[PDB]
């Protein structure tokens, strides 16, 4: 955009617009739901 | 005579490696591997 | 209304701490 | 089926058990006898 | 010798009225003696799929190693002959281990009496040939009249397979054989992966026995030692490779192996591994199931160290921590370590807590069938009511094991500074 | 919709299955080998 090709520029954003819109709404994202920070000591106390 | 001498002392320093054993193993292999199996794989972004 | 699951921290944990540590390790 | 509301409790009653075998076995590899 | 015969003779017979009585069906369903990896209908299902044109490894149903397939293949009739003759095999192999290593033992004993090496006044604690001479009797009695090889034999399990190769394992070591010892623990590693960890007592006793200390700086150990784990290894990879060719084809490994390291089934058993990963938060999956099977093979090491002199009792300790701790115990792979109570006996005296824990293991064991039963067929029990009889069993093991381990080191003890 | 003939006769005859001759034979070698090694 700055050298003056519209084409190229236009498929870069495309390209981009595509790359970020699927690692943001990967759903491997979310995995697991949330696990209470307290409650991992009944998971960590009574065998260590 | 010397044989008790001999034997307590052969005895407290198998103790000595057990323990040493035990505590090591459970820090060299015990924290890296809960670290890597309880953590949230994260590539370099 | 209802019941979420939620450690027995004072029932369990306490009673199977105190059945291995005073019982081996520090006496 | 599980019991469903026994995921602390089990996990604090099997680590229990376990940890029975690693207190005796590493008191008797550890530790030596003493008069008195 | 005579009342060898007629231990094997009682044993027999009363194998075969079990196998023709009307409690075999039932015997052959209980969780506590057939297992994913043992059951009958499973090995029986496997050769069926096998004349379906299906691979037996592409189901869930069957776990066994090609090995079995190809020895029930041959012998799938006489099914009941040949776990009794399993039994027999066990008990034979044992008895003679156990008569050579009392004869190893008491020449030992002479050998530091005569060099005065023990305590002034050691006289009770001193073993004698006259309580040794039933020993290796009352071990093969231990294993064959013990009701959980019964049922374990009678409902026709792989587990009585597997225990007869860890007897021919201890066999061997016991009668040097250093490759017969390493053929056989090869053998035993393939049913189950546990029976490795029998490699350093088994490698301590053939050093022992062949007079070569062992030491860092010694050279003939490190050379003994390379040729016992290489002779081991190759008698493994070579089962591994030729059991490939049996339907052409590698799916046996993980249906076997990932199938004990990872516990996939889940299926109440007097083991630990049932309920804690049936109730269990999946963040942690991984981690504690690595904890677990690491602890198995936890305490060979330091076990090791304190017992390089005293290999066969670290041999029955490992054993007893293989039965207590695998992914999926049986009650026939208990029974193994409870052949060499016999042997232990001289240990009485300093025994604590023998007859709660006897009362225990004993309450536990005839319980699993009620509670089992209220669980299941009644309806008016849960699961907890199994998990805690299961968590009592194994904490009575794990006090007999660690118990009998007191009883032992008390006893050299006393042996080396002087009973009052 | 039941073509019967053809279900019948599209899956392969049903043989018993029997172990390959080449494994049997390794074994049996392998057998033999170690009972060498160990009697002389
Ligand atoms: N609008 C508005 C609305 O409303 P509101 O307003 O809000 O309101 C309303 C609400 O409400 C509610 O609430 C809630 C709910 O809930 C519901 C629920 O449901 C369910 O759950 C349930 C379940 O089912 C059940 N099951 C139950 O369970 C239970 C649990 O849970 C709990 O937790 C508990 O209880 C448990 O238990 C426990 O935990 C226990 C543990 C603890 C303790 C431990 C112990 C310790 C140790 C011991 C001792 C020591 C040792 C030493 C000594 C010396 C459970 O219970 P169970 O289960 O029942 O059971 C119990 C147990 C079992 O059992 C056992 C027994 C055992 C047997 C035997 C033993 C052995 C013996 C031995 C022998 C002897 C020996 C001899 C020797 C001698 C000789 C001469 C010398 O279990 C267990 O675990 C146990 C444990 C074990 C341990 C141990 C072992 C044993 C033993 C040892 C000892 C001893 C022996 C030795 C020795 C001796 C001698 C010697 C000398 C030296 O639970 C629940 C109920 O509660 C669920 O759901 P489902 O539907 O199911 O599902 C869903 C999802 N899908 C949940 O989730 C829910 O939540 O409601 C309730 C009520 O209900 P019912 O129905 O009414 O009830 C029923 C009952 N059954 C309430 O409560 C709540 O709150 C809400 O939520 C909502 O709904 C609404 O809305
Ligand atoms: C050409 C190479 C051939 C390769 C193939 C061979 C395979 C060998 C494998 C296993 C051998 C099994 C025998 C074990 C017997 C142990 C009894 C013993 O301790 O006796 C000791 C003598 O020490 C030893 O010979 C043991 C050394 C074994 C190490 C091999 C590792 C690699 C093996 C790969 C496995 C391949 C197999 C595949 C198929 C399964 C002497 O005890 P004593 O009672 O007679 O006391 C007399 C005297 O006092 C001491 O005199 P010495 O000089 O001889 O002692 C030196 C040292 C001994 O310390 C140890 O016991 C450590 C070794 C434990 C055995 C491991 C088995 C594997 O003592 C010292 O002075 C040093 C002080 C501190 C050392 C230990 C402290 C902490 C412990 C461990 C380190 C911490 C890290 C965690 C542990 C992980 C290990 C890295
Ligand atoms: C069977 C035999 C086999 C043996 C095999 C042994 C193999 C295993 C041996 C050792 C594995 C060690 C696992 C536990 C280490 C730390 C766990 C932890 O506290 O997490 C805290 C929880 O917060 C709490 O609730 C803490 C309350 C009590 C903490 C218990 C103290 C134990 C510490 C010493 C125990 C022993 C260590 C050294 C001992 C000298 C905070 O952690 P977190 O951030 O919330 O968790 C996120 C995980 N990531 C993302 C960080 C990865
Ligand atoms: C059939 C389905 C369920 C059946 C359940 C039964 C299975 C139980 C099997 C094994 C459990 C045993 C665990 C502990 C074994 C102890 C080994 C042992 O021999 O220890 C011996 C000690 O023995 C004991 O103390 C235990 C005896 C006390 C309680 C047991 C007896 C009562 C139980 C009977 C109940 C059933 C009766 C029915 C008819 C028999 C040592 O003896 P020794 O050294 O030879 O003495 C001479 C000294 N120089
Ligand atoms: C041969 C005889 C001596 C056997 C010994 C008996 C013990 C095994 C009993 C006696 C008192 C009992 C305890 C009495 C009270 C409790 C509290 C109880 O916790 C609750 O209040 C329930 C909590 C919940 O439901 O989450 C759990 C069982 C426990 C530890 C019991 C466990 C079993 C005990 C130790
Ligand atoms: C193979 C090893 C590693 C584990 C299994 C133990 C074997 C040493 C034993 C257990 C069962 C035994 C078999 C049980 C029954 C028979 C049938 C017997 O012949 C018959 O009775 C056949 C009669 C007929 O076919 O008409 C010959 C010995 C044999 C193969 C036995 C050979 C030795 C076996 C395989
Ligand atoms: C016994 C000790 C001394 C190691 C011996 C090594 C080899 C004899 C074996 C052991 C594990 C085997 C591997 C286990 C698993 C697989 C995956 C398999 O691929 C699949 O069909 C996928 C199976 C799956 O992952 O579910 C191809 C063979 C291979 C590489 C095997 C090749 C032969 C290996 C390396
Ligand atoms: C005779 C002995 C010495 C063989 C030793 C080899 C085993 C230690 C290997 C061989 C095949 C392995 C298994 C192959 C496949 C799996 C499935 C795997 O679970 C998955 O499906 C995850 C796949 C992924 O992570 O991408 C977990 C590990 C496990 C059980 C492996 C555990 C380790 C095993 C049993
Ligand atoms: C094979 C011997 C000689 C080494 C010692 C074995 C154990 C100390 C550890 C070492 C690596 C562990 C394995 C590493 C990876 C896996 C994959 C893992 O796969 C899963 O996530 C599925 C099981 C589940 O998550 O519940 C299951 C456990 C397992 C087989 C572990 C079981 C316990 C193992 C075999």
């Amino acid at each position: 955009l700055a050298s003056g090709h519209l084409a190229s520029a236009f498929v870069a954003s495309q390209e981009a617009v595509t790359s970020s819109e699927l690692a943001f709404f990967d759903p491997s994202l979310l995995h697991l739901l949330y696990f209470p920070d307290d409650q991992k000591f009944a998971i960590y106390i009574p065998l260590f | 005579a010397a044989a008790g001498a001999a034997a307590t002392h052969l005895e407290v320093a198998r103790g000595k490696r057990a323990a040493l054993f035990f505590a090591a193993v459970a820090i060299v292999l015990g924290l890296p591997l809960w670290w890597k199996t309880t953590e949230t794989y994260r590539a370099s972004l | 209304g209802t019941t979420q699951l939620r450690a027995t921290a004072t029932t369990l944990i306490l009673c199977c701490l105190l059945i291995i540590l005073p019982c081996f390790i520090l006496p | 089926t599980p019991d469903f509301s026994m995921p602390y409790n089990v996990i604090c009653l099997t680590c229990t058990v376990v940890a029975v075998c690693y207190g005796s076995f590493y008191n008797l590899l550890t530790r030596t006898f003493h008069i008195e | 010798a005579a009342p060898l015969v007629l231990v094997l003779v009682v044993a027999v017979t009363v194998r075969a009225a079990l196998f023709r009585s009307s409690l075999a069906e039932f015997i052959s369903e209980r969780v506590e003696v057939v297992s994913p990896l043992s059951s009958w209908k499973r090995v029986v299902e496997g050769l069926s799929l096998l004349d379906l044109g299906v691979s037996p490894y592409s189901g869930a149903v069957f776990h066994e190693t090609p090995l079995i397939i190809y020895l029930f293949h041959f012998l799938i009739d006489y099914a009941e002959l040949v776990f009794m003759i399993t039994d027999a095999l066990t008990a034979i192999a044992l008895y003679f281990a156990i008569q050579d290593f009392n004869k190893v033992v008491f020449k030992k004993q002479k050998l530091l009496l005569e060099l005065d090496q023990y305590a002034p006044d050691v006289a009770e604690l001193i073993r004698t040939p006259m309580e040794m001479r039933y020993i290796p009797l009352k071990v093969a009695l231990f294993y064959l009249l013990n009701p959980y090889t019964i049922l374990s034999c009678v409902a026709k399990s792989t587990c009585a397979i597997n225990n007869t190769l860890i007897a021919f394992f201890i066999l061997t070591t016991i009668k040097g054989s250093a490759f017969l010892s390493a053929i056989f623990l090869a053998l035993a590693t393939y049913q189950s992966l546990y029976p490795l960890t029998l490699f350093v007592p088994g490698l301590l006793y053939l050093l022992q026995r062949q007079y070569i200390p062992v030491k860092m700086k010694s050279k003939a150990f490190w050379i003994f030692s390379w040729e016992y784990a290489m002779m081991y290894v190759g008698s493994l990879v070579v089962i591994i490779c030729l059991s490939f060719f049996l339907l052409s084809s590698w799916d046996f490994i993980p249906a076997v192996y990932g199938f004990i390291l990872s516990v996939p089934d889940l299926t109440p058993n007097i083991g630990l591994f049932w309920y804690f990963f049936a109730e269990m938060f999946e963040h942690f999956s991984l981690f504690f199931v690595c904890v677990f099977q690491i602890n198995v093979f936890f305490y060979t090491i330091p076990l090791a160290i304190k017992l390089k002199e005293h290999p066969i009792f670290f041999m029955f300790i490992q054993i007893a921590v293989i039965a207590i701790f695998k992914s999926y115990p049986t009650v026939g792979d208990v029974a193994l370590y409870m052949a060499f109570f016999p042997v232990w006996n001289h240990l009485y005296r300093f025994l604590r807590n023998i007859f709660v824990l006897t009362c225990i293991i004993i309450v536990c064991s005839l319980l699993f069938p009620v509670l089992w039963h209220l669980w299941i067929y009644a309806g008016s029990a849960n699961s907890n009511f199994f998990y805690a009889i299961t968590l009592t069993f194994n904490v009575g093991q794990i006090l007999l094991i660690s118990d009998y381990f007191y009883a032992f080191l008390r006893r050299e003890y006393y042996l080396t500074h002087g009973l009052y | 919709q039941l073509p019967v003939a053809q279900i019948i006769h599209q899956k392969p005859k049903l043989k018993d299955w029997h172990p390959p001759g080449g494994f049997i034979l390794g074994l049996w070698a392998l057998i033999i080998m170690v009972f060498f090694k160990t009697y002389g």
